[PDB]
């Protein structure tokens, strides 16, 4: 849902990327870095908004 | 002769492969269609492309 043109609960309604982006999307694994065995709860997402 | 809500759909978060073709589809709301054919599947993973 990171490039411009897309849609979706982040692309909606998180961070909308314009149609005319002019850079780059990087990405990678970070299992065995911000993940616990209780579950990392501290990153919050949004369902709903206006 | 009834009347669609496609947001219960779209925004169902339940679905993966919601693609729409010749309508966008945050659209369907605003839009009137003489009728809607739903045809109903049972596909597997790679075949769903």
């Amino acid at each position: 849902q990171i490039a411009p043109g897309q849609t979706g609960k982040i692309a909606d309604y998180n961070y909308k990327l314009p149609d005319d982006f002019t850079g780059c999307v990087i990405a990678w694994n970070s299992n065995n870095l911000d993940s616990k065995v209780g579950g990392n709860y501290n990153y919050l997402y949004r369902l709903f908004r206006k | 002769n009834c009347v669609a809500d496609y947001s219960v759909l779209y925004n169902s978060a339940s679905f993966s492969t919601f693609k729409c073709y010749g309508v966008s589809p945050t659209k369907l709301n605003d839009l009137c269609f003489t009728n809607v054919y739903a045809d109903s599947f049972v596909i597997r993973g790679d075949e769903v492309r």
